């Protein structure tokens, strides 16, 4: 019985069932000009949709991988190479980056 | 000088309850009438009183 | 032993009205418990205020 | 309209530590004509010269006003 | 810890203490306490101060490093 | 860049430890406040409520509301008319949604002037050098949508410099150069960030003459009820 | 040696001389300490709590005695250290018989 | 015989505040006990009021706060009494923790344990409190150190959905912390009462380490107008920082409302928690970090362990009060690096402050102990 | 919530879409319901069995 009674609190305190409520949307890539992010609202963090420049690209691929603590290259990263989509948050610690 | 003050209002304890009562009071009254005219004598010109009197 | 106790001289600590042994203590209390008193009495006005 | 700031701002920078600013700004102005179409452009200069100019504007300014 | 009577064993000291209404508020106020205070302050600064010089010139040289890696551009 | 300006000291009359406001150049900064700057910011949590001892009297409080209807509830019908708003509204918004505000500005969300001097770091000085230093970049062009001002963190404001030499010509003499505009709207600025910066001052006098007073004597007694172990004397006697 | 120079500039700043304490009326007490203060002849125990009320009332006041009354490095009478010695040897013993 | 020696509330009063043999000895540093007790009441009263004009919600949390500063007869005052009395809180909370590290009262080793279980509570309580207003910093602080708490593998990801009340910081975030920030010093006050009557079992210490057995004095009437002066001294700084400058502590980032999109350039603590942000952000590793920072603390659960010189304070040794006046010297290093950006000199001497910090407690306070051990001959 | 346009859809929130809170929300007020019940009875009997000597 107090095994019970301590779970049913603790999952009092997981979440609600409202806040389950979050799913799907879609985005549109069409007004961002060159180099430039444009940030949305998803789950309660924002959402990175980045137009660059084809010499970044460039830049980034002459950069090496096996120095990166993730090793990746950037043609994993993106599907079209210019045009990116991210979770715009730090992975470290919750963090929108500059 | 304080051989009166403390003949009359420190033998007893009532006497200095009622002399520490009614020094409050007083010195609420003057304490009130000397911040405000300092403070009002530090801010003369700019103050709603006299931006009133034009009024 | 007990008559070779003899107590010091506090004469840099006691207040000048009872410097001297002539004056007595009966005839100028007052005006020192009625200081002390009424350092007492302003702080009990400026808490109570 | 008569200004006054711009009046205390003409006549402020007579002292020398806005005059070797100015100086500064006007050689940085030489060097990017100079290495023209470059990636270095003008920035410690200025905010030097605005730094020195301001704070001799704020020293004697709000008597006049 | 506990209530007087049963702490420690002390024989013969006598102890004088003169009447509080008897005395002075301050004696000798202000041809002692500087002397006293000038001799707690040399007898303190020379293991006090010598490690906040120290972080008056971090402060100083971060300071002065930090306009260094700035002030070039 | 990120090379920041600090900006200058200015010498304010609500500089010093006792110093107040100026309660007629509050009145002005709120004429200024009224006809150039609330066409894009807004200043939601200052009520009229506010402006009826503080500046004006009652009655111009009364003229200054009726002058902008806001809006109220439903009249029993569920059409939500206008109201002229007597006393107890909040100033009028000028855009609902934040996103009406970017629709009509290159992005640039106008932030709320109830707080830009307890917000930013500087005090009013900052807003005064931001509405003063409008000038000329040396070598950087960025896209011409926004415009160059010094005194700002990434160095281009989106916002016009909205002074220009006698736009307002109030109701004294007092011509508007960008001078008397900027120190009034500072001024009313710093009202609206601190409503009750003069009782503040009035408690803080009050405070200093209370430590002067408490401070000997409370001391004074605390020296005089310790002034038995001050000067307790010992002696050893053994057998 | 030099280390001799050392301890008597140590026992003159280190603060215990000024106040008429010698060199074992400053002693942490934990039970072993507790148990050789109680292993004391009488003249030196009265002796030895006459200094201490001494001391602290010397640091009541903040005062620091004269010149001719500091204690001196060269009569250093250090007298608790034989029976601290003892009680720890005893206490030793009946550790290592636990021990084993 | 008496009202007071044979009543059972007036014991226990007689036992604390009038008969309590105290030492004659002990100087200003002893009185940050009673001001830490009096800056706790006008917290939970000054409090009290404040939460009585507060709507915890996300919503309206900031148009509450600013209508108990602008509508609400004295409520600025009131709340400036709340925010500038933690301020003076922490800092008769660290000169309380320093006298009890420098004068060699960590002998006492029950009475130091429940302390640090107090610094814990006290710490977390203000935090969750600093997150209470719902500005850009008190929201970007919650998400930082509910992340700090993800950190942890195997234990930390689903904790920190637990205590996030959803998947970031939404309604449930807020009215959480308001529920714990209104709780805790409760407890903080039962356990200040634990950490008292440890206390009175043991007995107090004075400036010299000697025991004092033989001159105690009694606590009523010669301590109670010492602290009744400590108290007026305290309140007189506190309330001329709230009425000169009530910015001059507080950061101006948090008047803004709380945009989850922005991110400011400058995000830092309120200045009481600089050098648990700065063993963080210098060392380059993320569980190194969170455990470094409760490393510190546990160091100072260790510090009873490493009692291995025979004085007890620090008073007759001047060696270790060189090296104590390096620690404190090296821990208002990092406050000052933890309020500060992060570039390269910054980096390398922050790193070098908390390398420094750890080099001084753990190594040095034995050697410098058993250079004392070995220099008077013993 | 404490807020009076939305303190009674707070409540339904409680009772409707947090796990369990249902059951906390009537633990909560039976629990006052039983208190006084119990408090009751220890009245009654403070002062039947003569406990009010004390
Ligand atoms: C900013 C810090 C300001 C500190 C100011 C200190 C002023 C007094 C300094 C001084 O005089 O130090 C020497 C003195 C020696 O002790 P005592 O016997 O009382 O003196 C008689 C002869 N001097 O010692 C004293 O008077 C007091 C010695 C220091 C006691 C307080 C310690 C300061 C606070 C330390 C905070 C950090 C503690 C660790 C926190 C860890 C948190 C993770
Ligand atoms: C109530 C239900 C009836 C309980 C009942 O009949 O209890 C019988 C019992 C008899 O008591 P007695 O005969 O003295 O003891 C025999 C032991 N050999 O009597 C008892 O046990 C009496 C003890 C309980 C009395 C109180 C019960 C009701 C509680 C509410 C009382 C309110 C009192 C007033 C409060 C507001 C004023
Ligand atoms: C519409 C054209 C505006 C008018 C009229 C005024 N302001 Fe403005 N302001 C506007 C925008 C679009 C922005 C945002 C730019 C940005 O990048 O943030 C601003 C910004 C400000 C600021 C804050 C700037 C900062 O330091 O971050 C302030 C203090 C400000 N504006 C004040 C202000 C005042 C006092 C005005 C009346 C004289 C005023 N603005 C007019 C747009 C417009
Ligand atoms: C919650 C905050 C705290 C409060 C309210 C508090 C309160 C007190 C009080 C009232 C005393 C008795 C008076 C005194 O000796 O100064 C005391 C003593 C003491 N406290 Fe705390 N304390 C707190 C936190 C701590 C912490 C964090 C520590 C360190 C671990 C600590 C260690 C001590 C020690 C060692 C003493 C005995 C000091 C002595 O006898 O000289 N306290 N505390
Ligand atoms: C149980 C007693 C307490 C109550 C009822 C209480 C109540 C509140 C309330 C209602 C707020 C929001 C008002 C505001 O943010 O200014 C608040 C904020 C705060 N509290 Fe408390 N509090 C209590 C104890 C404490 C304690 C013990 C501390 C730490 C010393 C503390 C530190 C803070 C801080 C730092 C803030 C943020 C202040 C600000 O940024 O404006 N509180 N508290
Ligand atoms: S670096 Fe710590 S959160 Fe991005």
């Amino acid at each position: 019985a107090a095994k019970n009674v301590v779970s049913q609190f603790v999952s009092s305190m997981s979440a609600s069932a409202d806040v389950l409520a979050m799913s799907k949307i879609e985005i549109k890539l069409s007004d961002i000009p060159e180099g430039k992010n444009m940030a949305f609202k998803w789950r309660g963090k924002p959402l990175f949709v980045r137009h660059r420049t084809k010499k970044e690209i460039d830049q980034e691929a002459a950069v090496e991988v096996s120095q990166l603590r993730d090793p990746q290259h950037d043609l994993e990263r993106v599907k079209k190479p210019e045009w990116v989509i991210l979770i715009g948050v730090c992975t470290h610690l919750g963090c929108v980056p500059i | 000088l304080t051989a009166r003050l403390y003949s009359l209002l420190f033998r007893r304890t009532s006497t200095f309850a009622l002399t520490i009562v009614v020094g409050a009071l007083f010195f609420e009254r003057a304490f009130d009438q000397g911040a405000d005219a300092i403070y009002e004598h530090i801010n003369e010109g700019k103050l709603w009183k006299h931006i009133k009197h034009k009024y | 032993s007990h008559t070779d106790i003899k107590v010091p001289d506090f004469s840099d600590y006691r207040r000048p009205e009872v410097l001297d042994s002539t004056k007595s203590s009966k005839e100028s209390s007052e005006a020192r418990k009625g200081f002390s008193y009424l350092i007492t009495a302003t702080t009990t006005v400026g808490v109570a205020y | 309209l008569v200004d006054p700031l711009t009046t205390v701002r003409e006549q402020c920078e007579q002292l020398e530590k806005c005059v070797k600013a100015r100086e500064r700004l006007e050689l940085c102005d030489e060097r990017v004509s100079s290495r023209s179409q470059t990636e270095e452009d003008c920035t410690e200069e200025l905010f030097d010269f605005l730094h020195a100019r301001d704070h001799c504007v704020a020293h004697k300014l709000f008597n006049s006003l | 810890g506990r209530q007087f009577g049963h702490l420690t064993r002390v024989r013969h000291v006598i102890t004088y203490s003169l009447s509080p209404f008897e005395q002075r508020a301050f004696p000798h106020y202000f041809s002692k306490g500087i002397p006293n205070v000038l001799r707690r302050t040399r007898a303190c600064i020379l293991r006090v101060a010598p490690p906040f010089v120290v972080f008056y010139l971090v402060y100083t040289w971060g300071t002065q490093e930090f306009e260094k890696s700035k002030r070039k551009n | 860049s990120d090379l920041e300006l600090h900006p200058p000291s200015y010498p304010w009359s609500h500089r010093g430890l006792l110093s107040s406001l100026d309660h007629t150049s509050i009145r002005r900064g709120f004429q200024v406040y009224k006809q150039v700057c609330s066409s894009c910011h807004s200043m939601d949590y200052v009520a009229y409520r506010h402006l009826v001892g503080v500046c004006y009297t009652e009655d111009e409080a009364k003229a200054l509301a009726e002058e902008v209807e806001v809006q109220d509830g439903p009249n029993e019908d569920g059409e939500m008319f206008m109201r002229p708003g007597k006393l107890s509204d909040y100033f009028p918004k000028p855009y609902p949604n934040p996103e009406a505000a970017r629709a009509a500005n290159n992005g640039a969300l106008p932030p709320d002037l109830s707080y830009i001097v307890r917000a930013r770091h500087g005090g009013e000085d900052y807003v005064f050098s931001l509405l003063t230093g409008y000038c000329e970049p040396p070598r950087v062009s960025l896209r011409e949508g926004l415009y160059f001002n010094p005194y700002f963190p990434g160095q281009a404001i989106g916002m016009a410099p909205p002074i220009y030499n006698e736009v307002l010509e109030f109701d004294d003499g007092t011509p508007a150069t960008m001078s008397q505009v900027a120190k009034d709207v500072c001024t009313f600025l710093r009202w609206a960030a601190e409503p009750e910066h003069d009782h503040r001052k009035r408690m803080g006098l009050k405070m200093l003459l209370m430590m002067g007073l408490l401070l000997p004597l409370v001391y004074a007694m605390k020296r005089h009820k310790w002034s038995v172990l001050k000067s307790r004397k010992l002696a050893y006697r053994p057998p | 040696k030099w280390l001799e120079g050392i301890r008597k500039w140590y026992y003159n700043a280190a603060g215990f001389n000024k106040l008429g304490l010698m060199r074992d009326d400053t002693i942490h007490e934990n039970d072993d300490v507790k148990e050789a203060i109680r292993r004391l002849p009488e003249n030196l125990y009265n002796d030895r709590v006459f200094r201490i009320k001494r001391a602290l009332d010397l640091s009541m006041r903040q005062q620091i005695l004269p010149k001719e009354q500091w204690t001196k490095y060269e009569e250093d009478k250090f007298y608790l250290e034989p029976y601290l010695k003892e009680v720890i040897r005893e206490r030793k013993e009946r550790e290592e018989w636990t021990k084993k | 015989i008496n009202i007071r020696k044979t009543h059972p509330l007036m014991k226990i009063v007689n036992n604390a505040f009038i008969d309590l043999p105290a030492p004659s000895n002990i100087s200003s540093w002893w009185n940050f006990g009673s001001l830490l007790g009096i800056c706790l009441i006008l917290q939970i009263l000054t409090g009290l009021f404040l939460a009585m004009h507060y709507t915890p919600d996300t919503t309206t949390a900031f148009s509450s706060v600013t209508h108990i500063c602008r509508d609400v007869n004295y409520g600025w005052i009131i709340r400036y009494m709340h925010a500038n009395g933690a301020s003076m809180f922490f800092i008769c909370l660290f000169m309380h923790v320093g006298r009890g590290l420098y004068y060699g009262s960590y002998t006492f080793l029950e009475t130091w344990n429940i302390g640090v279980i107090l610094l814990f509570a006290t710490m977390a309580t203000a935090f969750m409190g600093y997150v209470l207003p719902w500005g850009q910093m008190s929201f970007w602080g919650a998400t930082v150190i509910t992340n700090l708490l993800s950190a942890i593998p195997y234990i930390g990801t689903n904790l920190v959905e637990w205590i996030w009340g959803g998947f970031s910081v939404d309604k449930a975030t807020l009215t959480r912390f308001f529920a714990f920030h209104f709780i805790f010093p409760f407890i903080i006050a039962a356990l200040a009462m634990v950490h008292l009557l440890f206390l009175h079992e043991t007995g107090s210490n004075n400036p010299t380490g000697i025991p004092s057995d033989t001159d105690k004095i009694p606590f009523h009437p010669y301590y109670t107008i010492k602290d009744i002066l400590g108290a007026i001294l305290l309140i007189l700084i506190l309330m001329l920082l709230v009425l000169f400058t009530p910015d001059l502590l507080g950061d101006p980032d948090n008047y803004t409302p709380a945009n989850p999109l922005n991110t400011p350039p400058h995000i830092k603590p309120e200045w009481y928690f600089l050098f648990a942000y700065a063993i963080l952000r210098s060392i380059p590793n993320k569980l190194g970090g969170v455990l470094a920072l409760v490393l510190s603390i546990l160091v100072l659960v260790i510090m009873p362990l490493l009692h291995t010189s025979k004085q007890r304070s620090m008073m007759f040794r001047p060696i270790s009060q060189c090296m104590f006046w390096i620690l404190v010297a090296d821990l208002l290093t990092l406050t000052w690096i933890g309020g500060q950006p992060v570039e390269h000199p910054y980096i390398i001497i922050g790193q070098l402050a908390s390398i420094m910090y750890f080099l001084i407690i753990l190594v040095m306070m034995p050697v410098a102990s058993i250079i004392e051990n070995n220099l008077l001959k013993w």
